[PDB]
């Protein structure tokens, strides 16, 4: 026997933050946990946020790599590439991509996307039902609404074309 | 032949295991209450067995691993700590399987530890020296026990007896029981032999069970198998020190006086 | 055909929720707590049977999907950790609804989980193992029961019932209380020919709850419905390994041995 | 056969409760007790069947319970062991009941046993060799006959009545009494019928329990119900032993000569 973990293969554009909380959700660690484990620190807990003040390095993302086995550029791969500018808040999500597979995409997160190129909806910044900005994507436990209990999936007939 | 001593030291000097008829009861009943699913408890006397067979127990059942996936241990064999708390247990069977995490909270590792033993497909929890933990300890081997449909074994001497039966629902649990004998009889004419051909595998001296060695070796060991395990590898022990080909009935007297 | 006695064994070793009398009381006790909104306490001794009627009666009011608000669960089933603080009986009482919180403080997690049971509009708290709980988390249940008006059926053993008679605040409110049936008398007669094919599900013996089987049965059991559960469930097991048709006397001998 | 005879043997070695008019008056007496709450003390020799009458009023009150509320047990039997504290007593109380203690002060198990009493509904007291507890206690049963109005009958040898006179209120309170008779006279002779016809079960042979016989029973038994048990199943069981289908005089004698 070796040591091991309770694996999670990363999704395709996926985020950080997401493939992180699904990391920990999967293994019932902390953030801070999963920074000690790692031997970063703290610093995990502030990419579950977004706030790349010191954009994540590639030590601070090798060092992940040994610990939750993905490869560290299939980890830079769910960063935005370098010169892309993302805006931290707030967390954005299209209904449609989630139901066809349940993550949160990086690129919803660019500047410059307000649509999305495979369903032609602007994608959403807060529930179309009650008006609660979503949180971190790291802290989707599920596909709801924290505030309302509207399935992610669902807000795809709400979000315009 | 100085060489060849420190040699046949080195043999004497591991614990091999020897088959019987206890450690294959103990394996068939095992596995019944595995296939069954169902909690028990092998009470039992000190150094009669429970660990050498419970040990070779998981080695019958060898752990499968994946390069990248979690293995599948069908039995997890434990040793609790003297007042080993939830953590502790929860640790040991964290470590056992080869996690990879170490800390936590006391909950948060509940919660590991639990998706660990549905994750593994662990199905025999043998919790060896069961009576060095304290009864929260063993509602939370409740809890697993009810939640992951697991076969719980309780191994320890009758003090475990006495300890679970204080609690209500830990003496319902584990209502079935094995007890270990001391095989007072008949066993030992055989269990002699066999010990002097395989684990001694020393220059026979032509033994043969003879009731002269076999009266001494009654009164000395009195029935538990480790004091025979012990008192017959220190005669041999004894025996090369003074370069004797066959354990003479004056080593055995020796070893029976240092012990008694 | 060892694939239909492997699915046969796995549905035996399967803990299988069967219907009795007693647990149609119960879920009519129940219902009258609900519509009066009156706390109670239903005790019983250990392998009564408690915690399986409690969940079948909390899987027959199962929470509906409400489309105007967040949907409502009408009962809330949580079985705590054995010493655990109030803070882990808040994180418990939320994560069973769909809601979830982390970081914050206590005061902030019974806020919150004030707001998520007066959101569901929770009629009933069924407290599973209810003296798993330390006693300044009783003053907190107290609270949630006053406060919104919920009634907390705290389920578990007379070790329970000790607890609550230990403080008065505690125990102030939860004047009623439902003991359960030990089923001595004529109904385990009931009991074992009903079990003998409505569980079991295999080609009886017409053993009818013979004489020797029954009286078999009582000297194992004592009325202990979880007790003739896995004992009749092991039993079968060891009959249908072995290539027997039905279960026979030997086996039963054997059985109530190692647990008497 | 043989295994005809090892089931006559297994018969034989159990006892049975035939009535007749010793348990007839005992317990007609004792419902009559019960109807008004009137504690006795009934008396009797050794070995003359007090306890077996007590046993079957027990048991003809088999307790009816209800679907969700206590059982209504309305008559208490209990055995006190030698020098029985009152712990232990109250222990045995709310144990009969079957309400599982838990751990605390003398203080904790009377209010628990005043508890269960009150709940049950219980109506006799019925306390076997009443010579064996400590007089510590019998201010304890006073008290639970006095504030819980439950007669109390006090059982056991005329040693009891000696332990109880030395006392002050307990003779007082506890007065009326049912001792138990001899038997002797034609009574004798149809109670010796009768148990050839019932209990021996043996097939008729026409022994008519001749005037030879019923001489040697008298000078046997002196009168004891228990010593003519005694007899009559050894006689039939080693006449059973050596071929012989029924009792012939020749195990009498020696059976007899055996005892005196
Ligand atoms: N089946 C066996 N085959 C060979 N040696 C054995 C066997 N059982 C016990 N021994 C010997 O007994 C000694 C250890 O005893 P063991 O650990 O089995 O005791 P135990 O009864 O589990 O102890 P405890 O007193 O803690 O209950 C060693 O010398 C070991 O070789
Ligand atoms: N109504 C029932 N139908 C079928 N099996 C039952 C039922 N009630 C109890 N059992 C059996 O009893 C065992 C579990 O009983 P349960 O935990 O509900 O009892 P309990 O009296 O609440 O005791 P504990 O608190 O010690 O768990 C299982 O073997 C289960 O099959
Ligand atoms: N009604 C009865 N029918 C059959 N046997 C009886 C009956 N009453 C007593 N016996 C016999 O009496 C013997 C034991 O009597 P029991 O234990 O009731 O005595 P006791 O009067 O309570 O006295 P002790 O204090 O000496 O035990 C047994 O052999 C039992 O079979
Ligand atoms: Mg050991
Ligand atoms: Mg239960
Ligand atoms: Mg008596
Ligand atoms: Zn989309
Ligand atoms: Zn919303």
């Amino acid at each position: 026997v070796k040591p091991w973990l309770f694996l999670i293969k990363p999704y395709e554009g996926e985020s950080l933050s997401h493939f992180l909380g699904r990391f920990r959700r999967a293994n019932h660690l902390s953030a801070s946990g999963l920074g000690t484990l790692a031997g970063i620190g703290a610093i995990v807990a502030r990419w579950e946020r977004f706030h790349f003040n010191p954009r994540p390095s590639q030590q601070e993302l090798e060092a992940i790599a040994s610990v939750v086995e993905v490869d560290a550029q299939r980890l830079a791969q769910m960063l935005p590439p370098a010169g892309v500018g993302m805006q931290h808040e707030p967390i954005r999500l299209c209904g449609a991509c989630y139901a066809e597979s349940p993550c949160h995409r990086i690129e919803w997160q660019y500047k410059s996307v307000w649509k999305c190129d495979r369903h032609q909806l602007k994608i959403l910044a807060k529930c179309p039902n009650c008006q609660a900005p979503f949180k971190m994507p790291a802290l989707w436990e599920d596909g709801c609404c924290h505030r309302c209990r509207m399935p992610f999936a669902e807000m795809a007939k709400l979000q315009k074309v | 032949d100085d060489e060849w001593l420190q040699a046949e030291i080195a043999r004497l000097k591991g614990k091999s295991i020897v088959p019987l008829q206890q450690v294959k009861t103990l394996h068939d009943w095992l596995d019944g209450k595995r296939k069954a699913r169902k909690s028990c408890r092998v009470v039992g006397e000190s150094r009669t067995g429970k660990t050498v067979a419970c040990d070779a127990y998981r080695y019958r059942h060898k752990p499968q691993q994946e390069a990248g996936r979690p293995p599948t241990v069908p039995v997890v064999y434990i040793r609790p700590h003297q007042k080993c708390g939830p953590k502790d247990l929860f640790k040991k069977i964290t470590e056992y399987l080869k996690y990879r995490v170490t800390k936590g909270t006391v909950s948060d590792f509940r919660d590991r530890t639990i998706e660990v033993l549905k994750g593994c497909g662990v199905e025999m929890l043998i919790i060896d020296e069961a009576d060095r933990l304290k009864p929260e300890t063993f509602a939370d081997v409740r809890d697993i026990a009810e939640d992951l449909g697991i076969a719980v074994v309780l191994v320890g001497t009758d003090r475990l007896d006495a300890v679970i039966k204080r609690d209500e629902q830990v003496l319902e649990r584990f209502r079935a029981h094995l007890r270990f004998g001391k095989l007072s009889g008949e066993d030992f004419k055989n269990t002699v032999e066999m010990w002097e051909q395989m684990v001694l595998k020393l220059p026979v001296s032509s033994n043969l069970k003879s009731k002269e060695m076999l009266r001494i070796l009654t009164s000395a060991t009195e029935g538990y198998i480790g004091r025979l395990d012990e008192i017959l590898r220190e005669a041999a022990i004894r025996s090369l020190s003074r370069g004797l080909k066959k354990i003479d009935k004056a080593v055995l007297q020796e070893v029976a006086k240092e012990y008694k």
